[PDB]
Parts: C-alpha cells; structure tokens; sequence
C-alpha cells in the first residue's frame, strides 16, 4: 500500500563574493514558489537557437526558495510537517542533495556551527515532545550512520565500525551493532550528531574541501508509551530520519586517486538508485499501471529507508544550488535530478 | 596485460575447473608438463592471462585449488593434468563441511580461509593487470557454497573495483540429490547477489536433457557434462586469448547484459552440439548455429525460455565467419520472436566474434542470455526453503555451527525481493 508523499524543495544559495569577483552571472531565477529558470548562457548565435530560445530551462518544486532563504525559513516552510508526522506516530525522511560543494551539510546537518534544519528539527520536535510527554513517556533516542561503498559506519559509536543491514521479524531493515542514545533535548542530538560528524568519511576534493565521501544518515526515533507503563500499549517508534547524500561527483578527471575513483562511483550509482525508488515509489502512489518491486535493493540507502519510504509518511527532498553561471553545469544536473524526484509536470 | 585468476571450492567445482583446464591448455597447446608444444604463435601471444611463466619455457595455470576435504586434492593431482597445477596453489581442510553452509562460511571454511586470501594475493600481485576473478563451484552443499561465499566476500573487500565471476552449478527441481539442499542454495544465492557481477547459472538437470536428447548419448558421466561446462566456460573469454574481427571481454560483456545491478545471473549455451551419427546430415553455417542456440532445449538452465521475456542476450562466435550474414541472423530471430524479446530495449542482441575456432570445428557458438525466466529457479527454492523453514526442519545443525534464524528469513526476503524483481521488468 504505498501512499509515498513528498515534497520537492530547493535553496538556491546567495550568489559568493567569490563568484561575484569572478564575474558569476545570474543563471538562477525563480519565478514562483513552485518553479525555477536555470538560464542556459548560449551564445545564441544561429537562428536555430535564437528561435528555440533554449536559455528557458524551467524545473518543476513545491518550493523553492531564493537567495535570501535561511535555515529558520527552510525548516518553517518545509520539513516541519514531517516533524509533526513522527510525533503523530509516522516516519519521515529529509534528504539533502546536490553537486558537491552545494552546502548540503550546513544547510540541513551543520558541524558545530552552522546548525541547519537539523537543529531546527530537533529544537521543535523535543517543544513538542516534552509537552506531550506530561501524558505519554518519550525516549527519543538517536543513531547516525554512515553510508560507504555500501558498508555502514557507526558515527556515534565507531568501535562496531563496518555494519550491515539485517531483516527484522516484521520485515523492517536494523544496521546491526548501532548505538542508540536516548535522548530528552535538541542539545543532546545534536551535539551527539556533531560530534558524530568527526567520524565521516571526508577528503579535500577540488570541488570541495570537506567532501563527503559517503551518505550520513540519522535516525532519530521518537519512543512512546502511556506513562501507565503496567497497561498493554500501543506504542510507537516514528522515526525522524535525515539524510546528508553523498554529493553527486564529475571531478575524476582530476580525482584519479584509487579510492577517489571508488568512493565516485558508489556515490553516483547509489544518488541513481535512490532516483530510482523515489521515481518508483512516485509512480505507485500516483497510481499508474507500473505495479513492481520497488527496487530498495539498489542500495544500503534504499534498503535501510524503505521503513518510511514505502509507507504512510512525509517525506521531503531539499536540494542545493547556486546562481552562478561558473557552476551553471552543477547547478543544472543538481536541478534536474530535483525534478525528476518529483516527477510532477506543473511547470 | 588482463590477468584472470580462476578459483575452484569443494569437490565438483574442482572437477569442472580441471576440465577447463585441460581444454584450455589443449587450446593453447600446452601438454601434461606445462611446456608449449603449439604451432601457431596466436596460441602463446596472450597465454598470460590464464597462465604464469615458470622457469625453463613452462607454462602454470594462476589457479587457486580449495577443499575442506584433502582427498579431492589428491584425486586432482593424480588426473591427466594434475602435475600442472602450482602445488603451493592447493589450500585444502582436513575435516570436510558435511553438507553445511555454515561449517563452509562460520567454522571449518573460515579456519581454511586466511591461507587461501595470502594465495590470491600473492597471484594478484604477480600478475600487472588482475581483471578479475572465475569461482567454479555449486550452492547446494557446504564447501563450494558457504566456504566460496565467504572467499568471494573477502575478495571482493580487497578488490571491489575488480570483475567478479561465478560458474555456479545450480539445484534441479526433480533431480534433488541432498536434503538441505534448499538451504545451502538460498543462504548462498543471497550472498552471491551482492557480491558477484555475473554468475552462470548452470544445471545438471538442463545437462543431462541436452547429453540424452540432443547427443544421444547412451551413458553420460559426470566428466561428460563437465566437458560441456568447460567449453561454455571457454567460450566466454575467447576474446582475451585471440585476436578477432570484434571483441568482447567480461567487462564488455557485463556491461551490455546487466541493465540493473541485481539482475546477474545467467543462462548459458553452447553450439553446435551433434551425435556422431547425426554429423554427416548437417549444414556447417551460421543460420545452423544460430537455429541451435537460440532454442530451449539448448539451454543449460532448467527454465523455459518461452516462459518469460529474454532482457538481453550475449552471442560469441569463433571461426571464420561474415559479420553480415551473422547480423541478419541475430535481426531475423529477434524480428520473427519478436514476443521472447523485452520491446522497451532496442536491439536486445549483443555480437562479439573471435577469428581462432575451437579445435576440431571450424565454427561454434556460445550463447549468454538474462531471461526473466529465470525467476523460476528462485522461486522454486524459495518454496522449499518454506516447506523446510515453517516446521524448523534441520535448523538445529545449522544453529549448532553458530548461525541464528534471522539470516534465514532475511535470505529468504531478499530471494524473494529478486524474484519481484524479475517479474516486474517482464
Ligand atoms: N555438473 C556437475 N555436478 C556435480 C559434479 N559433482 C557433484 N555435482 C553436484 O553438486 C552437488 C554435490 O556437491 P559437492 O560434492 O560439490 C559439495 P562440496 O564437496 O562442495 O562440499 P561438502 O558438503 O563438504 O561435500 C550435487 O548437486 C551433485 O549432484 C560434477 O562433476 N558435475
Ligand atoms: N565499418 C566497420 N565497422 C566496425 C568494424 N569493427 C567494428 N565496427 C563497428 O564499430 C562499432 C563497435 O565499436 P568498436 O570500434 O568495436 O569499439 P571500440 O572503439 O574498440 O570501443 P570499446 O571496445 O568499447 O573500447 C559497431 O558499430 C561495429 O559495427 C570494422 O572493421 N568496420
Ligand atoms: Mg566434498
Ligand atoms: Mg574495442
């Protein structure tokens, strides 16, 4: 019974003094919430082209946010409702993508500084929570992962190292060996997760000096039960689930280092297989003729989220861009791998 | 340049793999020594990729032999054959796996394991360019399937960017010739999933079909239908030990065959396949070699081709033979079976010829498809896992060598996941 809901935002970040010096043009406008130009940069020399005037690229979102968009303003306008989805008991999935070097980690995860939506998730999900706490005991516990070449790492706790993925009675995916630390605010997590950070796998790339080589994935489950804890019990483990997608990488003709070229790969194959689901998964809650496998397989990424992925939940994709015509080419595959995650023709 | 290095686990594995040895060293002409007593100089231009030079104008298969039990050793060594393998190259046990996947992969086989890795390692580092790696083995007991799981496991580890290659001798339906059989297969199918780029799902049942019907062969043995493996297994890597008009290599092949990373495994075919009294009465041409593979009962899979849709398929051609009449053979069958054939895939037929034939025939054929009928095998065990699984038969042996119920019901959710899979993209 997929049902699969998600909603497709983008943050296009604010044109750098670095690309202002450099002579960056505005390829980025945005000409309503739901839609985005990219301004393909042709010369525009033949009629052929004058006449197609293929500098119009449109792609299609539910909300994209310009330059002056914040942290505060891309958790209030987007994922917030996939918090409330887990406090009410559902699962929800956040994930960041693009090109590498796009801001991915600072707009959504943060290290130390530059909290993102991360903390903004938390910050609201633990108001919440607390409150509702009076009545219903929480544990909100917390694990973070990383996702390499297909084998899993242990952020919070690296002592289990490389893990893999194992069915549940109830067919359910568990990365075995996780740390799960049970948690009561946002300072916790996400110092927690911070903290986790520094156990990533990240090299100093051309296109980014920090990188990620793998998808960092957090599992943050909201636990609860009546505080009558002698009664038979319902409970629920709605599951908070973001995900720092490893960024999509080109740079080989540089990268030649052995594991660069490895580490490329994965990261490209499973970016695809994750289009893959989501494009299956779309299709299915559409309700098209394409009954089939959702192909989950494809990767530990898919495998591990098919939990929320094929259920009754909220889930959002939040890519990042930048304006620039230096980066039109990043900014252009970053857009429409955008659109295809939504698969929506309204633009 | 382009080094294969070839494994062989458990008892029938070994025995294929020593039957595809002595035809390859009969292709090259290399004799019982390992000295070169060829004609053609085609036959020693690209002898390393199967074979390491030794001192004195010798030639030395880079094969690794594994048992956990030591007297299918011996029994190798003592063959015609035997004294060409590197005895350093032997990693064998003492007290055998009993038909247990898990004494194979969790006790006795990773004892044996460590030894075997220092082997490989050591061939990888000799060879300039490793391409990859051919396990011959089967799914259905507890050396070939559990210790070969676990030795493709750690290879792939060490060599993730590498081609990794599995000849797999798959149970029959009709033909069971264990009891746990359906265990070994789906715990190691599982593995075999994540862990190969293309596995060649070969049957015995399929085998003896082709050695009854199609030789008309009054006693076969198992040396018989071993030989037919190893030709098919030949046939592969033609490409990477002569020259030709166009070329093809496991890459090439894998790349073309493989439209999604699960869907790997293989049924295989070999042509012509003639009695001796049917020989006389035939047409030695391409349209007859095409008509041959192409056919269901020429397959060595037990699953009806008709019963699905082919996805894509691989042709092999040795011999001296005209690219066009071969192109217009391949367009005709996919044109008039236009129903066999996925329609959302565009020419569903990849070529690939080879100028030097095999001996004794002047032109023959290896046949590579991705059927979705395939699906059958799975689902097939799948059943019979339920059958044995729902009443907790034999568990306890299992449980016994450390192996807890979980990794069951997860093979056995993945299995079925393929299964999907497969059917869906019919
Ligand atoms: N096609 C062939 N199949 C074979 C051959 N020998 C055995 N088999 C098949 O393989 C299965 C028996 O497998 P094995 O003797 O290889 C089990 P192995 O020695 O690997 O582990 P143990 O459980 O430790 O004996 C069964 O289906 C046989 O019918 C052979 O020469 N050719
Ligand atoms: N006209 C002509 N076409 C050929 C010949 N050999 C191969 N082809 C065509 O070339 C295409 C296949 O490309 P190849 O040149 O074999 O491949 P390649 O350039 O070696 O590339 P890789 O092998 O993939 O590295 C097909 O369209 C063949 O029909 C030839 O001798 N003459
Ligand atoms: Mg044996
Ligand atoms: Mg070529």
């Amino acid at each position: 019974d997929i049902t699969y809901n998600m909603n497709v935002v983008i943050r296009c970040r604010p044109m750098s003094n670095s690309e202002k010096n450099e002579g960056a043009k505005n390829v980025i406008k945005i000409m309503d919430n739901k839609m985005i130009v990219l301004l393909d940069p042709s010369d525009n020399t033949d009629n052929v082209l004058r006449q197609n005037r293929t500098k119009e690229k449109r792609y299609c979102f539910d909300y994209v946010f310009d330059e002056n968009s914040t942290q505060e303003d891309v958790y209030n306008n987007s994922v917030k409702p996939l918090v409330d989805a887990v406090i009410k008991g559902y699962n929800s999935t956040v994930f960041a993508y693009g090109a590498t070097g796009a801001g991915k980690t600072h707009t959504i995860i943060g290290y130390k500084n530059e909290p993102g939506i991360m903390m903004m998730i938390l910050q609201d999900l633990f108001k919440k929570i607390k409150t509702l706490k009076a009545m219903n005991e929480y544990k909100i516990k917390c694990s973070f992962i990383e996702i390499y070449n297909e084998n899993i790492c242990d952020l919070l706790n690296p002592s289990s190292e490389y893990l893999d993925l194992r069915e549940d009675p109830v067919k359910g995916i568990t990365v075995s060996n996780i740390f799960e630390v049970c948690t009561t605010s946002v300072e916790e997590i996400m110092e927690l997760i911070h903290t986790g950070n520094r156990n990533r796998t990240q090299e100093p790339t051309d296109a980014n000096r920090t990188s990620s080589r793998s998808h960092g994935v957090l599992q943050v489950i909201v636990e609860e039960t009546e505080k009558g804890q002698g009664l038979y019990q319902q409970t629920k483990k709605g599951k908070l689930c973001v995900i720092d997608l490893a960024g999509s990488e080109r740079a080989s003709q540089t990268n030649n280092k052995g594991m660069r070229m490895l580490e490329g790969a994965n990261i490209n194959r499973s970016l695809l297989a994750l289009g893959n689901v989501i494009n299956a998964l779309v299709s299915r809650s559409k309700g098209t003729s394409k009954s089939n496998f959702i192909p989950f397989r494809d990767s530990k990424l898919t495998r591990l989220l098919k939990d929320s992925l094929g259920g009754n939940c909220k889930t959002l994709m939040i890519a990042n861009i930048s304006p620039s015509h230096l980066s039109y080419e990043d900014t252009h595959n970053t857009l429409k791998y955008a659109n295809r995650a939504k698969n929506i023709k309204n633009v | 340049m382009r080094e294969i290095v070839h494994i062989q686990a458990g008892q029938c594995g070994n025995q294929i793999g020593a039957k595809f040895w002595e035809v390859i060293s009969d292709e090259h002409g290399i004799d019982p020594t390992g000295s070169y007593h060829g004609d053609s100089d085609l036959q020693l231009e690209r002898i390393n990729v199967y074979y390491n030079e030794a001192a004195g104008n010798k030639y030395v298969p880079r094969a690794i032999l594994v048992d956990l039990e030591p007297g299918t050793m011996d029994s190798v060594r003592s063959g015609p054959f035997g004294q060409i393998f590197r005895p350093d190259n032997f990693v064998f046990g003492q007290s055998g796996a009993g038909n247990n996947w898990a004494k194979g992969h969790y006790t006795e086989g990773a004892e044996l394991v460590d030894s075997v890795l220092d082997v490989v390692r050591k061939e990888s580092e000799s060879c300039d360019c490793l391409q990859g790696f051919q396990l011959t083995h089967s799914l259905g007991g507890g050396t070939g399937s559990g210790m070969g799981t676990l030795l493709i496991s750690k290879i792939r580890e060490e060599y993730p960017d590498r081609i990794m290659n599995t000849f797999s001798v798959v149970p029959s339906p009709k033909v069971s010739d264990t009891v746990v059989e359906p265990y070994n297969a789906t715990l190691s199918v599982h593995q075999l999933v994540e862990n190969t780029d293309e596995t060649y799902c070969i049957d015995n049942e399929a085998l003896y079909d082709i050695c009854f019907r199609t030789l008309k062969l009054t006693t076969p043995t198992y040396g018989d239908l071993n030989h037919l493996v190893s030709a098919t297994m030949s046939g592969v890597t033609t490409c990477l030990r002569f020259p030709g008009q166009l070329n093809a290599d496991l890459r090439k092949l894998a790349v073309n065959m493989v439209p999604f990373p699960r869907l790997h495994f293989f049924m295989p075919g070999f042509a012509p396949l003639t009695s001796r009294g049917s020989q006389q009465y035939r047409a030695l041409t391409v349209p007859e070699l095409t008509q041959q593979m192409f056919d269901a009962k020429n397959m060595m899979a037990a699953c009806d081709p008709r019963h699905g849709r082919y996805l894509t398929v691989a042709a092999v051609f040795r011999g001296r033979m005209s690219m066009k009449e071969v192109d217009e053979q391949m367009l005709n069958v996919q044109n008039k079976n236009s129903s066999y054939f996925v329609e959302w895939i565009p020419n569903n037929v990849k070529t690939a010829v080879c100028d030097i034939p095999p001996r004794g025939l002047k032109m023959s054929a290896t046949f590579i498809g991705n059927s979705t009928a395939i699906q059958e095998l799975f689902k097939r065990i799948s059943e019979q896992f339920t059958a044995m699984f729902r009443r907790k038969a034999f568990l306890h042996w299992y449980t016994g060598e450390g192996m807890d119920e979980m990794e069951f019901t997860e093979a056995e959710s993945n299995m079925n996941d393929l299964v999907s899979e497969y059917q869906q993209y019919q």
